[PDB]
RNA sequence: GGUGACCACGGGUGACGGGGAAUCAGGGUUCGAUUCCGGAGAGGGAGCCUGAGAAACGGCUACCACAUCCAAGGAAGGCAGCAGGCGCGCAAAUUACCCACUCCCGACCCGGGGAGGUAGUGACGAAAAAUAACAAUACAGGACUCUUUCGAGGCCCUGUAAUUGGAAUGAGUCCACUUUAAAUCCUUCCGCGAGGAUCCAUUGGAGGGCAAGUCUGGUGCCAGCAGCCGCGGUAAUUCCAGCUCCAA
């Protein structure tokens, strides 16, 4: 083996770490679909 | 209206629905200025910019956080040079980009 | 032209049969060399053990290092080459460990720049590679 | 297989028996006797899913064992005897006297009849042979061997038999114009006049039907019973006389009772 | 060996091409307007449409005064029009292959538990519904895609025990109306 | 039990059993299913016998409450009744107590007698040694 | 003599046959070890006894291959029955309760049945169906109008709200009945049980095919993506992430 295979997961550890932020539980079932509806038609 | 609407679903039909226009999508970057007005202009020929007043404000909040050009710029997803344009009384003023500004530093712009 | 005689049904089936004989797919799937040559052996997924780990040159013009590994496995005890897809999920899989290869989309095809790789990494010893990469579990230690 | 069968699964069970499928792997496997399996009705699923006078077969089988359940006025204590066409049931302490009869749609029909009336049955005639001696014999479509008949008598004609001694009361030829049921086939259970009977050499004879509304239609000769001479049946006919009615005119039927009861 | 049944079959189909633009907008515009949970639910009745349609497809090919044409028809149109679909001066396939899967969606018991007044907006029929609050003649019926009859369409109201109709006022009122007392005299 | 009804359907007397079979229908619109007890006790004055003959089974309530439906029969006797009636429905209400060991020890019990031959008291003291 | 280009004979089959199953214009192409019917076999071959019925294997004899106990003289074996174990593998459940049901067997209303039934495990798969509804104040967005955008609201929607006000309900916890052979589950019903109702919905994607960003940070023909066309050599709509959207 050439020896070439040294830099795996080079780029996936450079990237900085950024944090997931804190947003509000998204609805679920018939109220995402009727949410879904009232911004796409009147 | 959601009490006339309401009231035609109880009984005979003639409601009518439309899909809205940008629905259904994200456009990351919405437009300020009408393009039916601005197509249409021919004789009015400046753009207002940001006043100092306003670009003091985003200095004295952003600075009062411990918060950079970079951070600030990173924190709304914007290049920093349009931060350092609106501070500098130099970029045409965008009220989504300013909402954004008023939401990260928790000032008020308009 | 064709035959049309009423009682020509057996022109028509015999004449079908020794044409049907003329198309690749029918033909590898009812030869038998293709389920002979196959190291799956007609099987879905496929469990060996590691034997190095070795980088391929991509095809041109794309230019890269795709990490691979080479397998032999436990039944039939061939050797084959399996991909490990991702960024850094290489570095999961250490030398002698057990793994599970899957088919790589193309029907015993090879796929993409990857020159003859015909197979993919999946759960490395038992632990499935998705969640490894992902941090959901971690290796048996 | 090694030998004889012992068991019987539900879905090969007789349609005609109307058993369902979720209640069981097995069906009643009727035992060995006067009639066919596939033209039979064993003992516990008339008195189980018919009548409804019991509800397992453990009830069954304690009111056969005590010893009131006549089969042509013989006591059987035997749940899965084969109770068979045109036999008489006769319970005798609720006092009932069935007898086993198709309806219109191939199915054994509860068909109460009068005590005077379960006296007798109506056999058919299947074999006549000179036994030892010059002696002759007939057998009829039960295995009833009966000695000294009337010599008139052929094959494939019925005879009333009386019960409780086996003698031969009267009989009717198996002739143009006569009274006839169908025991067999698609026809099942339909009633009729015999108008034609034309012979086939090897094969089977084929006999053509016509019944009350001239609905005329044909059957082999092993499925036809006669019951009367000329158009009066010698035994009450179920309810609907054997006259098969259409889908359409059937639906028409039972909308018509049910706007009137309902 | 066993005396399980093991018959059974979907009820719906997916569609052949998936991100149709058009399909995905009337889709929406069912589920919206009808206050459905998914997509499934619209695939069902169309499915349930497409059946139908098919019957009475093969049902027209075949000869007028068949004796099969005419049974089978007769049930259908009967049918059809005992659940409300259809209505009795339009008693011919024709009119069968004229539905729309927009009669068959008016005809649910979410849908006509919204129109009869007996809960305004149909999200909140859904929820009425799924809390047992609602009965057909007399049986409680927790179920939003039941199908209503024509005949028992008078009957539908309030369920005896739900605090709409008879008392015993629910969990959230007793508690309140106990902790107040419990704090006052 | 004041707003609880019975209804009987289907009913027949058959003479074979010597007994009265009937479908019960029970009406508890706001209490819990109802125990079989007074279920039997009201049958009892209902058809204008004593709660030793009656014996009632397979009690299913209806969904949302309400309707019950059920079997029961009525015997003419309770010689009778411990007669011809499975041995279960004596036991629930108690008239026939069984005590049957496990199925597993009578087995293994019978396959060690099936080892010992002949004599009486070997094939009787075989369940004596191995306890 | 008999058979054969109207395909005998021979070979293969990853071949038990059929009723049927998947697909779905009409034609057709694949599948059927698998609960019903028919066949065949009981580690492999062979030979028998008894009986109405077997060339039986929860009968016997022999050889072959495995294999158990032995004081070494001998003796005993047959899970392709129900559980359970090893092995093989990508690949599959409890050494549970009962004859109450369905039926079978027997000298038999009474005995027996891993046939069978019942529960356990079970995202193979199929059906139904929660994860919120209603009301009001703020804030931005959208076709509005009262003067023409400026100020509104007599207006109308739509929203992200850890801004309320108080109703409704299961999911759970659980007394009792009911269920049942005895239980369990469902069903019925006390008593508790929701405001980030934190009682928290997930898998895949966002260049084209194909619904959805040229937003931002990082990397710099590397790492990687990419079914296929392709993307990446210091301003990546495609990689790695955050945010926001799309589909079920
Ligand atoms: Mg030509
Ligand atoms: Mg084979
Ligand atoms: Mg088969
Ligand atoms: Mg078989
Ligand atoms: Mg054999
Ligand atoms: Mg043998
Ligand atoms: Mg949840
Ligand atoms: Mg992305």
């Amino acid at each position: 083996v050439h020896g070439s295979l040294a830099r795996a997961g080079k780029v996936r550890g450079q990237t900085p770490k950024v944090a997931k932020q804190e947003k509000k539980k998204k609805k679920t079932g018939r109220a995402k679909r009727r949410m879904q509806y009232n911004r796409r038609f009147v | 209206s959601k009490q006339a609407i309401l009231a035609a679903q109880r009984r005979g039909e003639d409601v009518e629905t439309s899909k809205k226009w940008a629905a259904g999508q994200n456009k990351q970057h919405s437009i300020t200025k009408n393009t039916a007005k601005l197509d249409r202009e021919t004789e009015e020929l400046h753009h207002d910019r940001v006043t100092l007043e306003v670009g003091k404000v985003i200095q004295q909040g952003r600075q009062s956080k411990g918060l950079t050009q970079k951070d600030l710029a990173t924190k709304i997803n914007e290049k920093p040079q349009v931060i350092a344009d609106y501070e500098s009384g130099r970029a045409i003023p965008n009220n989504q980009v300013l909402g954004k500004i008023e939401r990260a530093i928790g000032l008020k712009l308009r | 032209g064709k035959c049309r005689g009423l009682r020509t049904a057996r022109k028509l089936r015999s004449h079908r049969r020794d044409q049907k004989w003329h198309d690749k797919q029918y033909k590898k799937a009812h030869l038998g060399t293709a389920l002979k040559a196959n190291p799956f052996g007609g099987a879905s997924h496929a469990k060996g053990i590691v034997l190095e780990k070795v980088g391929v040159e991509a095809k041109q013009p794309n230019s890269a290092i795709r990490k691979c590994v080479r397998v032999q496995l436990i039944k039939n005890g061939k050797k084959i080459t399996a991909f490990v897809p991702n960024d850094g999920c290489l570095n999961f899989i250490e030398e002698n460990d057990e793994v599970l290869v899957a088919g790589f989309g193309r029907k015993g095809h090879a796929v993409g720049d990857i020159p003859g790789v015909r197979f993919k990494v999946v759960k490395v010893a038992n632990v499935s590679l998705l969640a490894l990469y992902k941090g959901k579990k971690e290796r048996p230690r | 297989a090694r030998g004889p069968k012992k068991h019987l699964k539900r879905v090969a069970a007789p349609k005609h028996w109307m058993l369902d499928k979720l209640t069981g792997v097995f069906a009643p496997r009727p035992s060995t006797g006067p009639h066919k399996l596939r033209e039979c009705l064993p003992l516990i699923i008339f008195l189980r899913n018919r009548l409804k006078y019991a509800l397992t077969g453990d009830e069954v089988k304690k009111i056969c064992m005590q010893r009131f359940i006549k089969i042509d006025g013989k006591v059987r204590t035997d749940i899965t005897y084969p109770a068979g066409f045109m036999d008489v049931i006769s319970i005798d302490k609720t006092g009932e006297n069935f007898r086993l009869i198709y309806d219109t749609k191939g199915r054994f029909a509860v068909h109460r009849i009068t005590p005077e009336e379960a006296k007798y049955k109506l056999c058919k005639v299947r074999k006549i042979f000179v036994g030892t001696k010059g002696i002759p014999h007939l057998v009829t479509h039960d295995a009833r061997t009966i000695r000294y008949p009337d010599p008139l008598i052929k094959v494939n004609d019925t005879i009333q038999i009386d019960l409780e001694t086996g003698k031969i009361t009267d009989f009717i030829k198996f002739d143009t114009g006569n009274l006839c049921m169908v025991t067999g086939g698609a026809n099942l259970g339909r009633i009729g006049v015999i108008t034609n009977r034309e012979r086939h050499p090897g094969s089977f004879d084929v006999v053509h039907v016509k019944d009350a509304n001239g609905n005329s239609f044909a059957t082999r000769l092993s499925n036809i019973f006669v019951i009367g001479k000329g158009n009066k049946p010698w035994i009450s006919l179920p309810r609907g006389k054997g006259i098969r009615l259409t889908i359409a005119e059937e639906r028409d039927k039972r909308l018509a009772a049910k706007q009137s009861s309902g | 060996p066993v005396a399980r049944s093991w018959v059974c079959r979907k009820t719906y189909v997916t569609p052949r091409r998936p991100f149709e633009k058009s399909r995905l907008d009337q889709e929406l515009k069912l589920i919206g307007e009808y206050g459905l949970r998914n997509k499934r639910e619209v695939w069902r009745v169309k499915f349930t449409l497409a059946k139908i349609r098919k019957a009475a497809r093969e049902l027209l090919t075949l000869d007028e005064k068949d004796p099969r044409r005419l049974f089978e028809g007769n049930a259908l149109l009967r049918r059809l029009v005992r659940i409300g679909v259809l209505d009795e001066g339009k008693m011919k396939l024709d009119y069968i292959l004229g539905l729309k899967i927009e009669d068959f969606l008016e005809r649910r018991l979410q849908t006509q538990v919204f129109k009869l007044g007996l809960a305004k907006s149909i999200h909140h029929a859904r929820v009425l519904i799924r809390q047992r609050h609602i009965r057909v003649r007399k049986q409680v019926v927790n179920i939003p895609s039941f199908i209503v009859r024509l005949d028992s369409q008078k009957h539908i109201d309030f369920s005896l025990r739900s605090p709409y109709g008879g008392g015993r006022p629910g969990r959230v009122k007793r508690k309140n109306a106990k902790k107040g007392q419990g704090g006052a005299g | 039990n004041d707003t609880v009804t019975i209804r009987t359907r289907k009913f027949m007397t058959n003479r074979l059993l010597q007994r009265k079979q009937m479908v019960i229908d029970v009406l508890h619109p706001g209490k819990a299913t109802v125990p079989k007890t007074e279920i039997r006790e009201k049958l009892a004055k209902m058809y204008k016998t004593t709660p030793d003959v009656i014996f009632v089974f397979g009690f299913r309530t209806h969904f949302g409450g309400g309707k019950t439906t059920g079997f029961g029969m009525i015997y003419d006797s309770l010689d009778y009744a411990k007669k011809n009636e499975p041995k279960h429905r004596l036991a629930r209400h108690g008239l026939y107590e069984k005590k049957k060991t496990s199925r597993k020890q009578r087995k293994e019990r019978k396959n060690r007698m099936k080892k010992v031959r002949g004599t009486a008291k070997a094939n009787v003291g075989a369940g004596k040694k191995p306890k």
